């Protein structure tokens, strides 16, 4: 799976 | 309708889709990843019959996040360099219940220099007797 950065300077909870 | 023997429940399709594809040269601000993001019902059923409006929160680091669509085809293009859970509104066109779907579509974007990203998933709404103005429009889609 070549998925990209993701930006975890947000949070999902 | 208000004669009903038949609990009749109107099922309405929405579809989360994105497509990614990278710039080998990014943008002045160093944006490398380009996406376009899609909100809508499926071929022949058009949402627009039920649906009034549409909004996409995306990162605040992309200027003005939130893109609102009240017009055909609801959608977001912008530049990036990277993905992420990306929460979706669809506006509902009712004076009865929730006037908005929130579909939290993950935007992935796939690896410089070999990226082909083509997704389209499909939500369902299935609204167990709506009022005849509801009913009306569902089946109008």
């Amino acid at each position: 799976g070549g998925k990209a950065p993701r930006k975890q300077l947000a949070t999902k909870a | 309708g208000s004669h009903m023997a038949s609990s009749c429940a109107v099922q309405v399709k929405l579809e989360l889709g994105h497509r990614a594809q990278v710039r080998k040269k990014p943008t002045v601000e160093g944006f490398t990843h380009d996406w376009m993001v899609f909100v809508r019902g499926p071929e022949h059923s058009n949402i627009q019959h039920f649906v009034e409006k549409v909004v996409f929160h995306l990162h605040e680091s992309f200027p003005r996040p939130k893109r609102v669509c009240k017009d055909p085809p609801y959608k977001v293009e912008e530049s990036g360099y990277a993905g992420f859970i990306l929460p979706i509104e669809v506006y509902f066109k009712n004076k009865e219940e929730p006037r908005k779907v929130r579909f939290d579509y993950d935007l992935f974007l796939h690896l410089e220099g070999h990226p082909p990203v083509n997704h389209l998933r499909c939500e369902k709404l299935t609204f167990n007797n709506p009022t005849e103005d509801f009913r009306r429009k569902l089946l109008k889609a």
